[PDB]
């Protein structure tokens, strides 16, 4: 479709005849994505004392 | 033992669609069977072409699939007239024209069932206004060039009449596969259908253009001049020096007004010629 | 319904093509098959078209044969081709709307509930476009018969897709209007529509025939339209209309001579400027 | 065998619905169908039948065709109403013959006749007449308890197996409840 390719959006073009084949979301830096899925502590409301 | 004066003829008709189809995939390499009758011993003449279902994701001509094409043929000859496969073609967006790999591996199969199958690479995105490109190829056995013997054996000056092209000639051009060339059959049936129909009008000819709008595009167009022709008057001075070459530069960013007056003076007596002469034609055809 | 039907020339093409490939018999016999394509906006699309075999006797045209099973194997192999084209109609050659084509369009209305016939002749020799676009419509009144269902008609036009016009007008390469101005205009819309308008009047006299000889015991509605025709004939030219003609017709002629004065103008200057160009090179020459 | 192709003409008149046989002459036809189709084929495993409706005008349901399925499925849905039009069903299963498969199929069709016949003789002939002329013979069964031995068609088979000309057979069934069965046995014997 020639709706979903607005100005700015990732597209994916053909290696010899360069041709948008495919629309595609928005990427996610691998720095991004090792920034969210990080934390396995679990830590607790009730092991911060004092504060 | 080949001729070197082939001469495929296509057809009036079996060229659209080989375009249409070409167009329709042009990212990818759609392919199709070639439904026409050898004649001669020279000339091998094309008459309909069906397409083959692309099998999905990629740019390639992998396979053909036997059952839709018995499908096909046995479902054709019922009301038509029965033909035979005599070549595929593959559209090659807009590398060229010649034979790949895979394309030539594809090749050797249909020669194998059919001794002189002809295959047709069409290019919907070089071909523009008059030329089609299309360029059919046949392939040269490994044997000969083992041999080294050169195949073809020409007898007459018929076939190098088109050189081949550079891009082409990279490839495997004269070294694995050898051109054959390609022209068309017109008739006048045939023509007059579709070039005395393409761009017509039935009744636009006595349509006054709505008169109200029409002198509103005059005097935009008129009032255009006004400030055209002044900038005339400055470019007649400054012309006339030395070096013109480095003058002919000199309008390489500005626009000038010898060739936009005379653009604008074009549109103008045409559309008033052809608007009013309708006036007087109207006047008289209706009462 | 739908306001026009613009015909593809693949469409074009692949008709004439099938009369020829079934036209042994020499003689008569008109040509049927199943049309396909798309619309927007209420404006049909016709791309691709195949043959779906049909006979019928000449004699009582109440009697003839569509497969069913081939047009809906058949579709099923040009879906698997191309999805976007679906089923939008029927064609054939039939110069003159033989009467049996009003039942056909029953039997294609399960595949496309509002289909369209589009009739192209396969021997033109004539000046007006060979593709009549024809839809259903229904009313029942108690004038005709008391089953009325007739095809009301639908502008039709040739239409143009970026890869066919390639191929169409290479593969003319024969005569085309080169220098679209004054030239065409004056040949392509001027004595072409008179041409059209002089032999849409003579069909009407034709017709108007009835009069002596009683061929249909009057239409009625084609009088009344008649008469609604002639009303609108332009107001007799002799009263204040025929100021406000001359008032447009020389306010034309004022910007025809401002835009020829213009161009004696340019030209009278490129003479210049081609004519000192020479007198320098001989003057240096010799 | 002998790659035959048989185009069912089938009926539908208002008046074959009544049951004089067992489940009325519309299970009564579709039984019928049955023994004829499946005996129709298992001889040549390449053959063809095709259903036509003998109702008020031009009804054809399934279309020349390998498939056994189709026709006995297609079958249903055909409540029978309106008159029949002899004349001019032959035609139309005539025609489907002339638009047929690879065209090394023998041509013939079985008739299915029932609800009170209608024709006017002379005509008659002229429909024999042709189908005679073009290498094909029909097979009108006798069915539905018309007139006794429907002294109609008899001016009508005879036509198109003149000059000592062997083919199909007028077959008729007795106005009584007598099963259809495999009474059907004339044509498919021999003929
Ligand atoms: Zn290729």
């Amino acid at each position: 479709d020639k709706s979903k390719l607005k100005p700015g959006t990732r597209v994916a073009l053909d290696m010899t005849t360069l041709t948008i084949m495919r629309y595609l979301p928005r990427e996610v830096d691998p720095l991004v994505y090792n920034m969210s899925h990080e934390d396995p502590g679990n830590v607790s409301y009730s092991e911060i004392g004092g504060l | 033992a080949v001729d070197t004066a082939e001469q495929v003829y296509i057809s009036s008709l079996a060229l659209l669609k080989m375009l249409k189809h070409g167009r329709a995939g042009v990212p990818m390499e759609v392919m199709g069977l070639m439904l026409g009758e050898f004649v001669d011993d020279y000339t091998v003449r094309v008459i309909d072409v069906f397409a083959m279902p692309q099998s999905g994701t990629g740019v390639s001509v992998e396979a053909v699939d036997p059952v839709f094409q018995a499908k096909m043929l046995d479902m054709l000859k019922q009301t038509g007239r029965p033909e035979m496969v005599v070549g595929w073609y593959h559209s090659h967006p807009g590398f060229g024209c010649w034979l790949s790999g895979v394309d030539i591996n594809t090749q050797q199969s249909f020669e194998a069932l059919s001794e002189r199958a002809v295959a047709v690479v069409v290019d919907p995105i070089q071909s523009v206004k008059g030329k089609v490109v299309i360029d059919a190829f046949r392939l040269i056995n490994a044997n000969m060039m083992v041999l080294g013997h050169e195949p073809r054996q020409t007898t007459s000056n018929l076939g190098h009449l088109n050189k081949p092209s550079i891009q082409a000639l990279i490839h495997g051009l004269n070294r694995h596969y050898y051109s054959i060339t390609i022209n068309y059959r017109k008739n006048e049936l045939e023509q007059k259908m579709l070039l005395n129909l393409h761009k017509k009008s039935w009744m636009e000819g006595l349509t006054l253009q709505d008169y109200s709008e029409h002198c509103k595009h005059n005097e935009s167009v008129v009032k255009e001049m006004l400030e055209l022709a002044k900038n005339y008057n400055k470019a007649v001075e400054e012309e006339d020096k030395m070096t013109p070459e480095q003058l002919a530069i000199k309008n390489v960013g500005k626009q000038d007004p010898k060739r936009h007056l005379e653009e604008h003076v074009d549109v103008l007596m045409t559309s008033n010629i052809v608007q009013c002469l309708a006036a007087m034609l109207d006047t008289v055809v209706f009462k | 319904a739908v306001q026009k039907v613009v015909v593809h020339p693949l469409v074009l093409l692949s008709v004439v093509d099938h009369f020829n490939r079934i036209g042994k018999v020499g003689n008569q016999k008109r040509v049927v098959g199943v049309l396909l394509g798309s619309w927007q906006k209420k404006v049909l699309d016709v791309s691709n078209s195949f043959a779906v075999p049909f006979d019928e006797d000449d004699k009582d045209d109440s009697v003839w044969f569509l497969d069913h099973d081939y047009l809906e194997n058949m579709y099923g192999m040009f879906k698997k081709v191309n999805a976007r084209e679906r089923i939008v109609g029927w064609y054939h050659t039939g110069p003159k709307l033989h009467k049996n084509d009003i039942a056909i369009n029953e039997l294609m209305k399960r595949y496309c509930p509002n289909s369209v016939l589009v009739i192209i002749d396969v021997k033109p020799k004539d000046l007006g476009l060979p593709t009549e676009a024809y839809i259903s419509v229904e009313e029942v009144h108690d004038d005709g018969t008391p089953t009325s269902k007739t095809f009301e008609h639908v502008t039709s036009e040739i239409g143009a897709e970026e890869a066919e016009e390639v191929g169409v007008e290479h593969l003319l390469r024969d005569i085309k209007d080169t220098t679209v101005g004054t030239l065409s205009q004056r040949i392509t819309n001027q004595v072409h529509g008179l041409k059209g308008l002089n032999s849409k009047l003579l069909d009407i006299r034709s017709y108007l025939e009835k009069v002596a000889t009683g061929k249909l015991p009057i239409n009625h509605q084609i009088i009344y339209q008649l008469q609604d025709v002639f009303n609108l004939l332009p107001d007799v030219s002799l009263q204040e209309f025929v100021k406000a003609f001359y008032l447009k017709t020389n306010d034309q002629m004022v910007v025809v001579y401002l835009a020829s004065l213009i161009r004696s103008v340019v030209a009278l200057h490129n003479l210049i400027n081609n004519k000192i160009a020479n007198r320098d090179a001989e003057k240096k020459e010799g | 065998m002998v790659l035959e192709s048989t185009m069912v003409c089938v009926d539908n008149s208002e008046y074959m619905r009544n049951g004089d046989f067992l489940p009325t002459r519309l299970q009564a036809q579709q039984d019928a169908v049955n023994i004829v189709c499946h005996s129709k084929t298992r001889s040549n495993p390449e053959n063809n039948v095709g259903l036509i409706t003998l109702a008020n005008d031009c009804e054809v349901l399934t279309t020349l065709t390998p498939d056994t399925g189709r026709i006995l499925s297609k079958l249903h849905t055909v409540q029978p109403k309106g008159k029949i039009t002899f004349c001019t069903g032959i035609r139309v299963a005539h025609l489907a013959l002339k638009h047929r498969q690879g065209k090394n199929h023998k041509m013939r069709i079985i008739a299915f006749v029932g609800s009170p016949v209608e024709d006017n003789e002379k005509d008659l002939v002229k429909l024999a007449k042709r189908l005679k002329k073009e290498k094909v013979n029909v097979d009108i069964i006798n069915f539905g308890e018309e007139e006794v031995n429907t002294e109609k068609l008899t001016a009508f088979v005879n036509t198109l197996n003149g000059k000592d000309g062997t083919g199909s057979h007028l077959v008729t069934v007795p106005p009584g409840p007598s099963l259809a069965d495999a009474l059907i046995s004339s044509p498919i014997l021999a003929g």
